[PDB]
């Protein structure tokens, strides 16, 4: 056996700077067209027909507030190629359109696939066992569910997140309002997720940083490390010992330790993707049904929760019309919902 | 009939096959031309 | 303006040319 | 506000509320209160905790 | 066409004041024209 | 409530003493190195 | 005396210049050395002068 | 009862963490 | 407070049930020849 | 390493930056002119600071139909005189 | 949409006379408005008092009439209450009180009416947002 | 504003305030020279 | 010695050029007027 | 080239100012220079601020911090805080950018030039890290100096002009503080108020006459402590007690700059006294506290009956008690009832507020200053648009009291994490420990376990 397959895998697997792969043919192209996707809209394209926003820096945004958004609220779920029966062909309508957000939301999804993919052709190569693909199926569940289910359970892609830093950050003020999202379990699994893995990050190095055994003369320690030497470059058994001592536990298997550290993120990131599944269809945690039927029969009843209730009422009424211009809300000054002088 | 959306289709279905054509072709001749030396 | 850009021109450059005459030299670096 | 349990709140909505505005930043330790009801209506406990916390 | 003619601080130095100065532009920009709310 | 305001005050004192004397004494040679640091 | 006060606070400006890119040079450079610490010595007691013209000369201007 | 069910689960687990801690299988160089 | 009334039977068990099966398997571990 | 030219060489040689002394620039500089002619506005569509609106109009120009999205737009283009 | 000659056209006088303001001038309105007035009128309305606006038909209705550029610089050198009752420039920012806000003192007759065509130009181009304070924001 | 006699002097005066940042910058250039040895 | 136009030298000039061209635009968008 | 690389010196680039730890002469230039740094931008940030500066605008509508400084000593300011004089602000700025030039000229020297090491040239100005007197006397050398900086502000209080006094009787003005406050039990005092609302621990201070007198006591205090420290060597508790290295006495010059740093956030946060609002701007409280004043006069204007005005919530819709009793404005602003400000004073009575005063005794100045603080409240964003958070475009502005109260925070914070790392790397040094744990000599494998 020599045939073109098998010589087409020799040149795609040589060892070259930036590895290629035949998972690099799905990687490549998707990868580099939804950056530079995003990179084009951001500096060159509106979001006027779709929701009266500016979001370049063509228009005079900057950074923080240029996106490609998501289409408008009409086109419901479209594709929106660019030969679809809405551009028709036409690449500067398909602009106006929003044709660039799906654009980059699908390039993207299956730029997410080649990567991993990649991890796992170079972990077969390579020989090693594949958990960082294993790891990074997270960040898809979090993509995935957030991009491309949770707008497709809505009635249009017009509410996924658009591609910005400030447009993200309206996602996030929109899920609290309508969705209460911080209530959501799921989402708190998320944050025990994120908040435990950042933690077990910074302790877990400082904790090395700080048993390393003084393999050099030099007060620079890092220099005292060869990648080839056989024996642990800090102590596990002073580790362990300060560790139970401070905080009453302590690792004492290296394994485990780092085990530990792959599961937590990726499983937070799994539960909140579930949690935004669920919002998908407006199946939240909105309420505490014991709560509301105290709270209405008692207005001397409050909480916490009663409160953040009031605050997400606020932003429904006072966003929505903007946020939502399909809508052609129209929302009389004496209908907002307002405290007393604000 | 042909519709302008299965124009467009169509129009898609070939732009994907000469994309992924174009690069199989190409990388298949850079293949060859580049091979690994072996024994 | 023009000024202001040739002010920080000569300022800006100062460092620079201090680091690159005495590398020129074989200065005490 | 309500932010015990006993008095109507589970473990997501309950909360120790902080103190009063109208302390505003004077130290309200129990012994500022005329008794143990009113350091509770005025959120003593919030103060007593988080002073505890931060120290510890 | 031989390397190392060209020495790599004075690259780094010269590519860095560049950087420093295009971003420097891009804040001017904040406070002038399109996007300075003015 | 003033009972309240002394024991919690003399307690205070006692333990801020504790943690200033005990620091006071010797800490710098209450490790398994080099002792002689004073 | 505002020609006077005018060049000689742009002298000022100039010569200070010529220290700040001249001095260090002068420190860390091996050779001429005995002809550097003389132009310093000279540059710095006409710097120190020119300063206290520009400062006398200021009362007369504004 | 609900108020019941969750001070005894917060009990449950500060009990665990007692366990947890003192009672815990010991850590051994081999 | 006007609570679902299964909330107790659900909590109790999802509580109790795991815990179960995995004191069973610590258990049995230990008695296992050392 | 994997047998390509060191990134250091290639960014210390003479023949490097004879190279990229003109190709950078020159890129720069179309860039800023594909922007200052307006070249830019009309490829996106995106809408000068004077066509936003019509001169009495405060009313969006959204989308409101997926199929005739394309004559939409192009009618509210046409609206700004 | 453009900043047009006749958007510029505003009410010089009570009579029916306009004015047409120079794009310069309107640019100047707006920087000398942020400089002397925004700090309590940002955006049209009053911060220490937030009853009485900017709005132009609010300003037809004051007693003298300050819906038009005489008014506005009239008010400006000697303000009085919405009825014209009391004179308030011990409290208010005037020409005849530049003594005690100084920022005053270096505005010019020119910079007066450079105000003023800002105070009637604003909402015509900004519509409700204008004095309409946060709920249009 | 400056005196008046100084007012040529401007333009220099709206720079002066950053070059102590520039001396932060100038410490990297001079490692950079010296191979951060 | 070494050859110039590899894998690397694409993947490079990808980013690269557009980039170049890109902050050019967006430096010209600093000097826009409405 | 002596110890300037890793391989000699032990430390990398990144950590390289560690290779001048035992060249004193080196080590000098690098101080001289730094000091360089910092007179040097005194000069230049007040020369840009004067040169930006319009005489006839607020200072806090500029963006001007160190102008402020200086008119708070009373140059260039007279009453109401005027500025009468520029001339000053130009003088401090020049002598200042002059002075710059000559640290950095002893610095450079120092640093490339002159004398790696002082010990072979001097025994003055030679010194070990270790040796305790040398470094008691360095020490006592810098308070003497510190003592003698503390007694300039009192010479300019006392003698040479004043100081900016905003509460000065019929309003604010310099003015010569001819009987500073002595008595160490006033003194003193300030130090053992407590740090909480209503008390303000030493940034309570309100009355020049016991800023002045603090300056006399701590110049003499420094003076003697300085003395003190030249004539002695540390007692053995001392000895005991500490770690002796430079990167010790860093460590813990780190951690005061720190507790400074904070505390120097706070004082410029809430004290109106030697950080005056027509200079700086309103404090938070001062603000909210005119928001009230301001509408309590206009509804009172409008025929309102303020005092029995009841809220919504029961409380007085403008006026209602303090928890002991003090009539205060009311809402949220209750908070800020502590405020104390020579605006609102004049209607204060012996229980608070006064009602009759408020019907009858409130001054045009007092509308006008209520309604300016109220319109400068210390509130901004970060590319300083004036206001909450939700307001428009169109108030270039940001309380010079948030840029240096956030400044200094975030400034006094990153000094106690290095107050942190080099205390506990003096230690780690100090007991040999620092480059990590001897393999053959692993203390915690001679430990018994812990179970
Ligand atoms: C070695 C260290 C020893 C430590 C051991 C622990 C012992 C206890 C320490 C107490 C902690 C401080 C608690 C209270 C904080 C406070 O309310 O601070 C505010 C006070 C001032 O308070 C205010 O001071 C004001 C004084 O102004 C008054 O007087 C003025 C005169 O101009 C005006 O008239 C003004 O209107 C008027 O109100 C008012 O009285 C206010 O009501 C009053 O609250 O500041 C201050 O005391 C000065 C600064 C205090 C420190 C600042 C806190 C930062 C510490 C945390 C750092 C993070 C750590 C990171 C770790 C990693
Ligand atoms: C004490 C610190 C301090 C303070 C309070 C101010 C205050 C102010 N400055 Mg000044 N300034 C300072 C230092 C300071 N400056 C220094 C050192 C310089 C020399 C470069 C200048 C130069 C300067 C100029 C040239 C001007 C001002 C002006 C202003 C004002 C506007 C500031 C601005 O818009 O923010 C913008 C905010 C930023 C740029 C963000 C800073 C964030 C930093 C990078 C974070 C720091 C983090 C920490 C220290 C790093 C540690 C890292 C960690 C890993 C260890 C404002 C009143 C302006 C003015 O209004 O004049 C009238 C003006 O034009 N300042
Ligand atoms: C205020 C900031 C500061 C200061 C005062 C110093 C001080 C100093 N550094 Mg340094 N350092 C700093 C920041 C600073 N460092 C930073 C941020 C870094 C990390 C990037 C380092 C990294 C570093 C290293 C790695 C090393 C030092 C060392 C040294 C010292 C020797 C310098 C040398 O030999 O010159 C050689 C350079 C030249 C001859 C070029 C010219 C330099 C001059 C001083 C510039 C003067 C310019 C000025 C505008 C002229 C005005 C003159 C006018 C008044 C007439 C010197 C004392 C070295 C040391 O410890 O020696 C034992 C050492 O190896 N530093
Ligand atoms: C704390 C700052 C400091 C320190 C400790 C030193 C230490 C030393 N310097 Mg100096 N130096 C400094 C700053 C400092 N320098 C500055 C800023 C400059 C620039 C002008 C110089 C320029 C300098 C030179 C050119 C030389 C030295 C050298 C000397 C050494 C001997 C000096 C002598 O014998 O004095 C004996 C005492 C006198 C001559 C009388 C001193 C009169 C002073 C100035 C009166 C005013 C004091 C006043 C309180 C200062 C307040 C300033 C404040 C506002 C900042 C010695 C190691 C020499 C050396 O190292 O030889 C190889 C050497 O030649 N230095
Ligand atoms: C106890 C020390 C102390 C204190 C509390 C103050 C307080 C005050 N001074 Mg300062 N001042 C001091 C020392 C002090 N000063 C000294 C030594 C000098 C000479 C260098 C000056 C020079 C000075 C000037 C020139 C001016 C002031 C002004 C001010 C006021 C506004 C500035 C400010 O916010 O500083 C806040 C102060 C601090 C952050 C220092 C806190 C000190 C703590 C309490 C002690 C720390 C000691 C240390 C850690 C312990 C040593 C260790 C030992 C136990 C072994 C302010 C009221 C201004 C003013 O009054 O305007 C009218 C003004 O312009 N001061
Ligand atoms: C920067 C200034 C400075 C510095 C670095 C030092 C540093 C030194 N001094 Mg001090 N000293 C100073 C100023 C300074 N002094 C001044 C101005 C005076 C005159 C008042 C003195 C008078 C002095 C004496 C009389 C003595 C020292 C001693 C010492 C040494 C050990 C002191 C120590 O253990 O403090 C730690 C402080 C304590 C152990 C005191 C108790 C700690 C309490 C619990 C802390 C409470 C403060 C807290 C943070 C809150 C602040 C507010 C509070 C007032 C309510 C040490 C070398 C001793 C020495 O050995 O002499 C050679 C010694 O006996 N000094
Ligand atoms: C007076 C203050 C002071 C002094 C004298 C020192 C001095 C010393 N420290 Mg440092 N340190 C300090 C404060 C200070 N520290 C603080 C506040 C921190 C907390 C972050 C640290 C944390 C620290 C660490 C973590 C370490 C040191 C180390 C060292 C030593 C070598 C420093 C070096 O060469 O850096 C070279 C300088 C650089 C590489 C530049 C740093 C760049 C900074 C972080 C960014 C600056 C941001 C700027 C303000 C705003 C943006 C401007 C823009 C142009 C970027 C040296 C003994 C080392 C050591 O432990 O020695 C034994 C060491 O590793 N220090
Ligand atoms: C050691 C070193 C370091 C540092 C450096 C330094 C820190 C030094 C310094 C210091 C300095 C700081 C120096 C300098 C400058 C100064 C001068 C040079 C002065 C002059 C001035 C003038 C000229 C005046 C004029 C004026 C008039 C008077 C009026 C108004 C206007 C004007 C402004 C014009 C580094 C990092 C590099 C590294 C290496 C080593
Ligand atoms: C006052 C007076 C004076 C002044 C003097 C001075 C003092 C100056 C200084 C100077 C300075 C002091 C400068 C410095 C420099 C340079 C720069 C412009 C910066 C930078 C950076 C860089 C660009 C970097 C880059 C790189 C490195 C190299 C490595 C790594 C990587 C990186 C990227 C980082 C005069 C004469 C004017 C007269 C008037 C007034
Ligand atoms: C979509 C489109 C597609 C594709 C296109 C593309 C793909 C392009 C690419 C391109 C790209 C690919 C872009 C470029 C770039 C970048 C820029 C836009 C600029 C920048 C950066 C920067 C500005 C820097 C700055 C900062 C940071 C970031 C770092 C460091 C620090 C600093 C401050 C420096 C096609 C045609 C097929 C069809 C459809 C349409
Ligand atoms: C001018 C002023 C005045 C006065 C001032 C005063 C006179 C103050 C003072 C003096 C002083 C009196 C200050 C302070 C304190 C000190 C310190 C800061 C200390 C610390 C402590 C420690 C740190 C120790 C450590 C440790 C211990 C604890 C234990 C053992 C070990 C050791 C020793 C390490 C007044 C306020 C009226 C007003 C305003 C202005
Ligand atoms: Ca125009
Ligand atoms: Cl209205
Ligand atoms: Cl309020
Ligand atoms: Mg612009």
């Amino acid at each position: 056996e020599r045939g073109w397959f098998d010589i087409l895998d020799d040149w795609l697997k040589r060892d070259r700077f930036v590895f290629v792969g035949w998972s690099g043919i799905l990687l490549f192209p998707c990868a580099y067209l939804a950056l530079g996707g995003w990179l084009t809209g951001t500096t060159f394209v509106t979001s006027w027909y779709t929701h009266g926003l500016a979001s370049s820096y063509l228009e005079g945004c900057n950074f923080l507030t240029v996106a490609v958004s998501t289409p408008a609220n009409s086109m419901g779920h479209s594709l929106l190629l660019l030969w679809g029966p809405e551009a028709q062909g036409d690449f500067t309508r398909w602009c106006q359109l929003g044709g660039l957000w799906t654009f980059i939301a699908l390039h993207g999804a299956f730029g997410l696939i080649g990567f991993m993919l990649r991890q796992f052709e170079i972990a077969r190569l390579v020989g090693v066992r594949p958990y960082n693909a294993i790891a990074f199926s997270a960040p898809i569940a979090v993509f995935v569910s957030v991009f491309l289910i949770y707008p497709l359970g809505q009635s249009s892609w017009f509410f996924a997140p658009s591609f910005g830093v400030a447009a993200i950050f309206r996602f996030l003020l929109f899920f609290q309002g309508f969705h209460n999202w911080t209530l959501n379990p799921f989402h708190m699994m998320g944050v025990a997720g994120v908040l435990g893995g950042a933690l077990l990050c910074a302790i877990h190095g400082a904790t090395v940083e700080n048993t390393l055994f003084q393999d050099g003369e030099g007060a620079s320690t890092f220099r005292a490390f060869n990648p080839t030497q056989a024996e642990e470059t800090y102590s596990m058994v002073t580790a362990n010992r300060f560790w139970s001592q401070i905080f009453g536990i302590a690792f004492s298997n290296k394994r485990w330790l780092h085990f530990f550290m792959l599961f937590v993120p990726v499983t937070g990131l799994w539960m909140s993707a579930i949690g935004v599944v669920g919002l998908a269809l407006n199946l939240r945690s909105y309420d505490f049904i014991s709560q509301e039927i105290r709270a209405a029969e008692d207005p001397e009843f409050e909480t916490f929760y009663t409160k953040n209730l009031l605050l997400n009422e606020g932003i429904r009424a006072w966003m929505a019309p903007q946020d939502q211009p399909h809508e052609n809300f129209v929302f009389p000054e004496e209908v907002l919902p307002r405290g007393n002088a604000l | 009939t042909i519709t302008p959306s299965l124009k467009g289709f169509f129009i898609g279905l070939l732009s994907g096959a000469v994309v992924l054509g174009l690069t199989f072709a190409v990388l298949i001749a850079i293949s060859q031309i580049d091979k690994v030396q072996r024994s | 303006v023009i000024a202001q850009l040739t002010m920080i021109a000569m300022i800006g450059i100062a460092g620079p040319m201090i680091i690159f005459l005495l590398a020129v030299r074989r200065g005490n670096l | 506000v309500s932010g015990s349990l006993l008095y109507g709140n589970n473990i997501i909505t309950g909360a120790v509320v902080p103190s009063s505005n109208a302390i505003g930043l004077h130290f309200y330790p129990i012994w500022e209160a005329a008794s143990l009801d009113e350091w509770l209506y005025n959120g003593g406990p919030y103060q007593l905790i988080i002073f505890h916390f931060l120290l510890g | 066409s031989e390397g190392g003619r060209i020495p790599l601080w004075i690259v780094a130095t010269v590519a860095g004041m560049g950087v420093i100065v295009i971003v420097g532009l891009f804040f001017y920009g904040a406070y002038a024209g399109l996007g300075s709310s003015l | 409530m003033e009972t309240l305001k002394i024991t919690v005050y003399i307690v205070v004192t006692f333990f801020v003493l504790l943690f200033v004397f005990g620091f006071l004494s010797g800490d710098p040679a209450r490790n398994p190195k080099r002792k002689d640091l004073e | 005396m505002t020609i006077l006060f005018q060049l000689a606070l742009a002298a000022l400006v100039i010569l200070s210049f010529v220290m700040v890119i001249g001095v260090p040079v002068a420190y860390a450079s091996p050779q001429d050395w005995d002809r550097s610490k003389q132009l310093i010595f000279l540059g710095s007691g006409l710097w120190i002068a020119l300063v206290l013209v520009v400062g006398v000369l200021n009362f007369f201007v504004v | 009862m609900e108020t019941i069910t969750y001070v005894f689960i917060f009990a449950c687990i500060i009990a665990l963490f007692f366990f947890a801690i003192f009672f815990r299988e010991p850590p051994r160089i081999t | 407070m006007e609570v679902n009334q299964l909330g107790l039977i659900a909590t109790a068990l999802f509580v109790l049930v795991p815990s179960v099966f995995l004191i069973i398997l610590y258990v049995q571990t230990e008695s296992q020849q050392k | 390493t994997t047998g390509e030219r060191p990134f250091s060489d290639i960014i210390t040689s003479v023949r490097y930056w004879v190279i990229h002394s003109i190709t950078i620039p020159a890129l720069f500089i179309a860039g800023w002119l594909f922007v200052s002619t307006g070249l830019a506005y009309d490829v996106f569509g995106t809408p000068r600071p004077d066509s936003y609106y019509a001169q009495e109009q405060r009313s969006i120009p959204l989308v409101t139909d997926r199929f005739e999205a394309k004559q939409q737009v192009e009618t509210f283009l046409e609206q700004l005189k | 949409a453009e900043l047009t000659p006749e958007v510029l056209t505003v009410p010089l006088n009570s009579e029916g006379k306009t004015i047409t303001l120079t794009e310069k001038q309107y640019l100047e309105g707006k920087r000398l408005f942020q400089y002397a007035c925004a700090s309590c009128h940002v955006g049209g309305i009053t911060k220490t008092n937030p009853s009485l606006d900017l709005r132009t038909e609010t300003l037809a209705l004051a007693t003298p009439p300050r819906d038009n550029i005489e008014g506005l610089v009239d008010y400006m050198k000697n303000p009085t209450t919405y009825d014209g009752e009391q004179e308030i420039a011990e409290v208010h920012p005037s020409l005849r009180s530049a003594d005690i806000f100084p920022k005053m003192r270096n505005l010019t007759e020119k910079d007066l009416v450079a105000i003023a065509g800002h105070i009637l130009v604003e909402p015509k181009i900004l519509g409700d947002k204008w004095g309409g304070g946060k709920v249009y924001y | 504003k400056l005196p008046e006699a100084y007012a040529i002097f401007d333009p220099l005066v709206d720079v002066l305030p950053v070059i102590p940042v520039l001396f932060l910058a100038l410490a990297f250039v001079w490692q950079a020279a010296v191979g951060f040895r | 010695s070494y050859p110039i136009f590899t894998v690397r030298w694409v993947a490079v000039h990808t980013l690269a050029v557009p980039t170049i061209f890109f902050l050019g635009a967006i430096a010209a968008m600093q000097f826009i007027q409405r | 080239a002596t110890n300037r690389d890793q391989e000699s010196s032990g430390f990398a680039w990144w950590a390289g100012n560690a290779r001048l730890i035992n060249l004193s002469g080196k080590l000098l230039g690098a101080h001289v220079a730094h000091a360089g740094l910092i007179v040097f931008w005194a000069g230049a940030m007040t020369l840009f601020e004067l040169a930006h500066f319009i005489p006839e605008k607020p200072m806090y509508e500029q963006g001007l911090i160190l102008i402020p400084h200086i008119a708070t000593l009373g140059w260039g300011v007279g009453p109401g805080g005027e500025v009468v004089d520029t001339f000053p602000f130009f003088v401090v700025g020049v002598v200042h950018l002059i002075s710059s030039a000559v640290l950095g000229f002893g610095g450079v020297y120092h640093a490339i030039r002159g004398p790696e090491t002082l010990e072979e040239y001097s025994s003055f100005f030679g010194y070990d890290w270790k040796d305790k007197n040398k470094m008691t006397t360095i020490l006592g050398f810098h308070l003497i100096v510190l003592g003698i900086g503390a007694l300039l502000l009192v010479a300019k209080a006392m003698f040479f002009g004043g100081l900016y006094d905003t509460w000065a009787p019929g309003g604010g003005d310099v003015r010569v503080i001819t009987n500073p406050t002595l008595d160490p039990r006033v003194i003193f005092g300030y130090l053992l108020k407590s740090p909480f609302g209503g008390e303000g621990w030493i940034v309570s201070v309100n009355n020049l006459e016991d800023v002045v007198g603090g300056h006399i006591w701590i110049g003499l205090i420094c003076i003697a402590g300085g003395i003190w420290h030249i004539l002695t060597t540390p007692f053995g508790w001392a000895r005991r007690a500490f770690i002796w290295s430079g990167e010790a006495y860093l460590s813990y010059s780190l951690g005061a700059l720190s507790m400074m740093g904070f505390i120097a956030t706070c004082f410029v946060w809430f004290n109106n006294t030697v950080y005056p609002s027509e200079f700086y701007g309103p404090t938070g409280p001062e603000a909210s506290q005119a928001q009230a004043m301001t509408f309590l006069i206009r509804d009172q204007k409008l025929g309102a009956n303020v005092g029995s005005a009841q809220g919504p919530t029961g409380l007085g819709k403008y006026l209602m008690r303090s928890p002991t009793g003090e009539i205060i404005f009311g809402g949220e602003t209750m908070r800020f009832w502590d405020f104390r400000g020579p605006w609102l004073e004049p209607l204060r009575g012996p229980n608070g507020l006064d009602l009759n005063k408020i019907k009858n005794d409130i001054q045009p100045w007092q509308e006008r200053r209520a309604a300016e603080y109220m319109t400068h409240a210390p509130l901004g964003s970060l590319n300083s648009v004036g206001g909450v958070a939700t307001e428009i475009n169109s108030v270039n502005f940001v309380s010079p009291r948030s840029w240096l109260a956030t400044s200094h925070f975030v400034l006094a914070f990153f000094f106690l994490v290095g107050h942190l790392w080099h205390a506990g790397r003096a230690r780690a040094a100090a007991a040999g420990f620092e480059k990590g744990i001897d393999r053959e000599s692993e203390p915690v494998l001679s430990m018994p376990s812990l179970d």
